[PDB]
């Protein structure tokens, strides 16, 4: 028994509607002829909020923009003018065969018109120094869409396995992104060194955008 | 609107077991059937297991086949999810959960000369309340709290009248981390990223916040961070 949701990931303009399918390799339809299959939506922080059950019942307090429909195999969750309460996760969900189990989820998010990040560069602190260790760290502000790439230069030379990122949730004001990435290194390393580099890639830059510093000044 | 209770967070080594426990306001558990539903940081929801509120069925997922105990004390006071085996891919936080079924009879065979043969199914309507999660960490590591280090504003943070500043979260254990902005003053402009976790099993955060260039000279910046698993409360001003 088998679930494939799709799309995976669904930009929305806002005010535009939305039509998410949910597939599924048996029949969800009891003899009795309900079909047992809801629909849940998770936004950010949240637990998830039911918002259709067997099929095409909205559930209580769920806005009439939400409609359900479907029987058998194939099912859909309409989203009329959707708008930035909306986006999170929504997750199909089969009661008729056991075990039960959740479909793997569609992404929805605003969609809105291309935005560069602004990108800014931190040195690490002398307080983190004094201990034996340095992290620089990246930021890029306020883009959209959310595929950014950093790339960590130490006079010049490309770095790899010495950094992480982590990406925030859709603001919802302006339905933009924002990117940390830190760069670490011990103390010894980090002062053999002179100029860090964050060299960014985006869809809204027409070529790459290197921030960097020279340790010391 | 019944409110469910869960037990409190844990951290727990790769082999071990847990055992989740949660109530339900009025005793609703003897009327409602339970679900335990599970969630790693980024993932889908998975379905664990379930146990009808009449307390004559129990089912677990697959994956848990052998891996859980679902129990409840009597009276349904108090209802448990015990998960064993426990490896890094059972990180997530474990929900709690009331839900509906349809009861229905599926086989019926009309008997003329004594009781009717039937057989009766479970059948999935509703996931109806969520409790408010248990956090579960696999992992050896110890208790930590972090170190908090500025941001620093500069000339290669500024620019079109504009300033980023902010405040690096480094190696604490387990989650969570709070952090706010002059005690909760300062919102606008504030990011504050999701915790990575390193190669030393340690987790790190930032926090960064735009403010106009202009302000540097005159407003105070300090970021607060609670970490309550070390009891470590950092208050940082951050300086240009």
């Amino acid at each position: 028994v088998v679930i494939t949701q799709s799309p995976l990931f669904l930009p929305v303009t806002p005010g535009e509607a939305a039509s998410l399918s949910c597939k599924c390799s048996h029949s969800l339809q009891h003899s009795t002829g309900a079909n047992y299959l809801a629909w849940y939506l998770q936004r950010p922080g949240q637990t998830p909020r039911l918002l259709i059950h067997l099929a095409t019942h909205r559930a209580s307090g769920v806005p009439d923009r939400f409609s359900g429909s479907g029987s058998g195999t194939d099912f859909t969750l309409k989203i009329s003018r959707v708008e930035s309460d909306d986006v999170g996760t929504y997750y199909c969900m089969q009661g008729l065969h056991s075990p039960w189990t959740f479909g793997q989820g569609t992404k929805v998010e605003i969609k809105r018109t291309v935005a560069a990040p602004s990108v800014f560069i931190f040195p690490p602190s002398d307080e983190q120094l004094k201990s034996g260790t340095a992290s620089v760290v990246c930021l890029l502000n306020n883009f959209y869409p959310r595929e950014a790439k950093v790339q960590w230069k130490v006079d010049n030379a490309l770095q790899s396995g010495n950094s992480q990122e982590s990406v925030t949730e859709q603001d919802s004001k302006d339905s933009t992104y924002s990117l940390s990435s830190t760069l670490t290194l011990s103390k010894a390393d980090y002062e053999k060194h002179k100029v860090y580099a964050c060299e960014v890639t985006h869809q809204g830059l027409s070529s790459p955008v290197t921030k960097s510093f020279n340790r010391g000044e | 609107q019944v409110q469910l209770v869960q037990s409190g967070a844990e951290v727990k080594k790769p082999g071990s077991s847990v055992k989740v426990s949660c109530k339900a306001s009025g005793n609703s558990f003897s009327n409602h059937d339970v679900h335990w539903v599970r969630q790693a940081t980024g993932q889908g929801l998975e379905w664990m297991g379930w146990m009808s509120h009449e307390g004559d069925k129990t089912g677990l997922a697959q994956k848990f086949q052998g891996r859980v105990t679902i129990t409840r004390d009597s009276g349904a006071s108090t209802v448990y999810m015990e998960l064993r085996g426990l490896t890094a891919d059972d990180t997530a936080i474990y929900y709690c959960l009331t839900g509906s079924k349809h009861r229905l009879r599926d086989y019926f065979l009309y008997n003329e000369y004594g009781p009717n043969y039937e057989e009766w199914g479970d059948y999935l309507a509703t996931l109806d309340v969520w409790g408010h999660g248990t956090a579960v960490t696999v992992s050896s590591a110890s208790t930590k709290g972090p170190s908090v280090f500025p941001l620093a504003p500069s000339s290669k943070s500024t620019s079109g009248g504009t300033a980023a500043l902010g405040c690096l979260v480094k190696d604490y254990f387990p989650e969570p981390v709070t952090v706010s902005w002059n005690s909760g003053a300062l919102t606008s402009g504030v990011h504050t990223f999701p915790a990575v976790l390193q190669s030393s099993g340690l987790y790190s955060l930032s926090s960064v916040v735009t403010v106009p260039s202009s302000s540097l000279g005159t407003q105070t910046y300090i970021c607060n961070v609670n970490h309550k698993p070390s009891n470590t409360k950092v208050d940082k001003k951050v300086e240009p």
